[PDB]
């Protein structure tokens, strides 16, 4: 969790702070209209360049920022198969309710498992102090869940296993 | 790598920390509990388990059940529970990128040993481990070399004597009485009294009461006989009820279930007995060392006066042309861990790991081939 | 549900409605049951008569193995020639049931269980066998390893019923072992299965359930007895689950339950398998919903007005 | 036996333990010919594990420990132990023996003893004994079943000889010289 993930934590808190600095602007091609410019990428001269933050070759953080939206899609660790479906289950279920989450993408980017997508309203309306703090605390809070539902899985495997050979 | 993990996972207490540390930075009783009530409450996170500090906090709504019984662990999922709180909760580092270092008693099954590699292996995936004796443990934090060493804690006291850099397997005496069974004898023998203790958080206190008022005397029969004029011995003790106890005889009664397991009903040598006839079964060559290095270890060893008591015996049953000496530091209590981090920092021991590429490669069965 | 059912529920089911019922209909249902076993009900002749066929492709290595007798001893004279693409088929007329309704709940349980009814034939063969050499031992102890041997050797029994399946078992003058060939296709199902399978194993360690049979699995070899056994593959992707059935397993009081026990084990590990896929599903959405509570701050206090119920404020004011 | 049953799992303390692992001992341990070979065939113990019913009821099954503890006899170092196996022993106390019976004494090896009667130890230390003594003699174990009570066989003969009244101490003979009076003449 923390007092292990100090220095990529912090990093990503900073560039994230740092490129949440959104603007109401309207779409250059289609009058009337307003899109998150992000997902678009039709107008470059408003796109800041891309951006990648890492610790280690199986955890990223690519950072794309424009002038009103900004997506922020990470890699978590799959040190083991098991550990790989169960992210991937979890994160499915994760993205499945983005309906309420406002920050979230129903599909992530490919490559990686999920992609927030803070367009301008979210600052506009939610103050954005912590929404940084919901990103981080989740992308510890993440592997917490993914070691104790396999912990999960081996005691429910050792009950019904237990169960099954006892009434011989 | 810069530092390894390391987990003394007792069977009362659980002493976690890093290598190369003289302070552990996290101590909790090794205790899983579950709540026993309906919460017509709304919200409050109604949490499903409770481990360890906070276990021991609300005890007084939860059934609190020891995953370890007798140096054996009995339940698998409260075990991997608290190896999850120490990896997670409290050190809070990732497993997969830190080398552990894990102790287990001696003459244990194999059962116990192999389970736990393969559960640290694979469900924790860390990069190496390692599972060592107390008794070398103990030896190495002492700075000695030569003495059988007396590790008595909650779950089992065991004796191995150790020559200068060798082990005698055959002359190890292991003994099921301890911290725990004290605290049922306390229990049991509190009764008499008038006071009764059932429930968990009950037994919790009763542990409380052997930590703050438990001594182990010098003579038995000479302080029954003061104790029967019971004028200047009996003490006082406050419960979070707040009701007042006064506790007499019994203070040092049960302590001395060591020197005399018949009070609890085993036949068995008590923990002086035990270790005349492990210093005999040795060679004779070395019992004039090993009765010179007496090493006092665990827990359990922490009543007052009780090193004198077992030098007495000591002496009465050994010969009197050879002086027994026993020795018992202040930190006996994380002596364990002391000699554990020793040896995970030293230079020579890091070709001893047993990594993940060894160990998918042969099996559980290799720690039973390498660690012992 | 913990522990699988021992027969086909359908027919169970449908054997009592049509037993208790007044007024019989013509039907024809074909069955699919568990491990590839397909069972056909129809009424070809009479409304009142009804035919039920079994389908299994080991069958042919039961006939083999001795399960006509077996069968023919077990249903009486309701043993009927097969039908037509079926290996063993019953025909049950309902004017000549007993009278007693607990007969004729008996007779629908026994016609329902017909599939480890069947399937049972080598394992009471294996019980006679080990009854024999028990006896023989018992006449002389000196006289023990040889016909061991040769029992391991010769009475060596095996058998097919799935293709990524096999059972081999064999006497003694005092055991009757068994060794199953698991293995698991659909990728995650093997993945579930290791840890399925390495917790069964402990298991049995436990001193705590210590009165059931010795288990015994090691996956990539097989054991002794079985490599020079056809069909047993040199551990590509196959585990090898040993069960080790003593005398006080199989006692003449419990030898049917122990029977049908082995022989549902591999469907009870599935379905449990896909149970442990929804207790995941669950949990991860129950507690995903804790992290939607993380997440929902950063909204500053509203008020709304009324919203009372199924509708909007239901007032002016 | 006590010993190696605890890894297992199994716990055996008081004396009553101690006569339930010596009635264990009497009904499963047995003797391996080859202990390499055994152990190589324990590594999958599908037909090297005897299930003993405690008198509690509860069954415990032990695999390698049937053979594990018998060949303490051959290898004392089991135990810590520094001493030679049985076989060597007897294969030394032949050839300190003189030289003109060592080739009788090699056709004449009688087994006698309670613990003698583990299943198979005639033949092991019969190849053994062979192995470690020169080729050009033949060996061969004298294994009487009756060998549980040879001992008592053998007072009986000798009480019932002829000639072995006059070999007795009588009270009176006794009396002169008092306890060390058996010393001169019994052995
Ligand atoms: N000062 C003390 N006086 C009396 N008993 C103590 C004292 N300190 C600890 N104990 C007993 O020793 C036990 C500690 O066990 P511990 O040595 O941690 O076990 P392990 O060596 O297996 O980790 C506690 O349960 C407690 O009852
Ligand atoms: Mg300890």
């Amino acid at each position: 969790m923390s007092n292990t993930l100090r220095p990529y934590l912090n990093a990503v808190r900073s560039t994230l702070t740092a490129s949440l600095a959104l603007e109401e602007f309207s779409s250059e091609i289609v009058e009337r209209q307003s899109q998150p410019e992000v997902e678009v990428g039709r107008s470059p001269e408003i796109l800041l360049k891309p951006l990648v933050v890492s610790r280690n070759e199986q955890e990223q953080c690519l950072i794309e920022s424009s002038v009103n939206s900004v997506r922020f899609s990470i890699r978590i660790k799959q040190v083991d198969e098991i550990e790989r479906i169960l992210v991937r289950k979890f994160m499915q279920f994760l993205m499945g309710r983005a309906e309420s989450f406002f920050i979230l993408r129903r599909k992530p980017v490919q490559g990686y498992d999920i992609s927030f997508l803070i367009t301008n309203y979210h600052t506009e309306e939610m103050l954005k102090h912590k929404l940084v703090d919901f990103i981080i605390e989740f992308m510890e809070e993440v592997d917490a869940e993914i070691s104790e539902m396999k912990l999960f899985l081996n005691g429910r495997a050792r009950l019904v296993a237990e169960t099954y050979l006892s009434c011989f | 790598e810069t530092t390894a993990l390391v987990c003394d996972n007792g069977s009362g207490l659980v002493k976690a920390g890093f290598a190369g540390d003289d302070a552990p930075r996290a101590v909790f009783p090794s205790i899983v509990g579950r709540p026993r009530h309906q919460g017509v409450m709304v919200g409050m996170g109604q949490k499903d388990s409770y481990v360890g500090d906070e276990a021991q906090s609300k005890r007084g709504i939860l059934t609190l059940k020891y995953p370890i019984e007798h140096g054996i662990i009995t339940n698998w999922d409260d075990m991997e529970k608290i190896w999850h709180h120490t990896f997670y909760n409290e050190l809070r580092v990732a497993p997969e990128e830190h080398p552990t270092l894990l102790t287990e008693a001696p003459l244990n099954p194999k059962a116990n040993r192999e389970k736990m590699t393969q559960i640290m292996f694979e469900t924790f995936n860390v990069p190496a481990m390692y599972v060592a004796i107390q008794a070398v443990l103990s030896l190495y934090a002492s700075g000695r070399t030569t003495g059988i060493v007396l590790d008595s804690g909650d779950g089992v006291t065991h004796n191995v004597p150790i020559y200068e850099g060798y082990a005698l397997p055959h002359a190890i005496m292991r003994l099921d009485l301890a911290g725990r069974d004290l605290t049922d004898y306390l229990m049991k023998i509190l009764t008499e009294r008038g006071y009764s203790f059932v429930t968990t958080a009950e037994r919790e206190i009763v542990r409380d009461i052997k930590e703050k008022l438990c001594y182990v005397a010098l003579d038995f029969e000479n302080e029954m006989a003061t104790a029967a004029s019971s004028s200047s011995l009996e003490k006082s003790y406050e419960l979070p009820d707040g009701q007042v106890i006064t506790i007499g005889n019994e203070r040092f009664r049960c302590p001395e279930t060591l020197f005399q397991p018949s009070f609890i009903g085993m036949e068995s040598a008590g923990i002086h007995e035990t270790t005349y006839n492990s210093i005999m079964k040795c060679d004779i060559d070395i019992r004039k060392d090993l009765y010179a290095n007496n090493v006092m270890s665990g827990g359990t060893t922490m009543y007052p006066g009780i090193a004198d008591r077992m030098q007495k015996e000591i002496t009465a049953l050994a010969p009197s042309t050879m002086k027994i000496k026993i020795i018992a530091p202040p930190e006996r209590k994380y002596s364990v861990w002391i000699g554990g981090s020793i040896l995970a920092s030293l230079s020579t021991f890091q070709q001893m790991w047993i990594t993940k590429q060894e160990y998918d490669e042969a099996g559980p069965s290799i720690v039973h081939r390498k660690c012992f | 549900m913990l522990s699988l059912d021992y027969n086909n529920i359908f027919i169970y089911e449908l054997l009592t409605e049509r037993f208790s019922s007044e007024n019989p209909s013509s039907i024809d249902q074909v069955v699919t049951d568990f491990d590839g076993v397909t069972f056909h009900i129809s009424t070809p002749e009479e409304k009142t008569k009804i035919l039920i066929s079994l389908s299994m492709k080991c069958y042919p290595e039961l006939v083999n193995y001795g399960t006509l007798d077996l069968l023919k001893q077990i249903y009486g004279a309701y043993v009927h020639e097969p039908e037509m693409g079926y290996n063993f088929s019953i025909l049950i007329d309902l004017q000549q049931l007993p009278a007693t309704d607990e007969e004729k709940e008996q007779l629908a349980m026994s016609i329902s269980m017909l599939k480890r009814n069947v399937l049972a034939a080598p394992f009471h063969r294996a019980f006679t066998k080990q009854a024999e050499l028990a006896d023989l031992a018992r006449k002389d102890p000196e006289n023990a390893p040889m016909l061991d041997k040769q029992a391991t050797s010769q009475e060596l029994m095996a058998i097919h019923y799935r293709d990524e399946e096999t059972i081999v078992l064999w006497p003694e003058h005092d055991r009757v072992t068994v060794v199953f060939s698991t293995k698991f296709r659909e990728e995650t199902d093997r993945i579930f299965g290791k840890v399925f399978l390495q917790e069964f194993v402990d298991a049995r360690r436990r001193p705590a359930i210590q009165t059931a049979p010795q288990v015994l699995f090691s996956y990539r070899d097989p054991p002794l007895e079985i490599r020079d056994i056809q069909g047993i593959q040199k551990g590509d992707d196959f585990g090898f689950v040993t069960f080790v059935l003593f005398e006080r397993h199989f006692t003449p009081q419990n030898r049917e339950d122990c029977i049908s026990h082995i022989q549902v084990f591999r469907n009870t590990l599935h379905f449990h398998i896909k149970a442990s896929k929804a207790y995941m599903h669950q949990r991860m959405r129950k507690r995903v919903a804790d992290f939607q509570k993380v997440l929902n701050r950063a909204k500053p206090d509203v008020e709304l007005e009324r919203k009372t119920a199924t509708g909007r404020s239901f007032v002016r004011a």
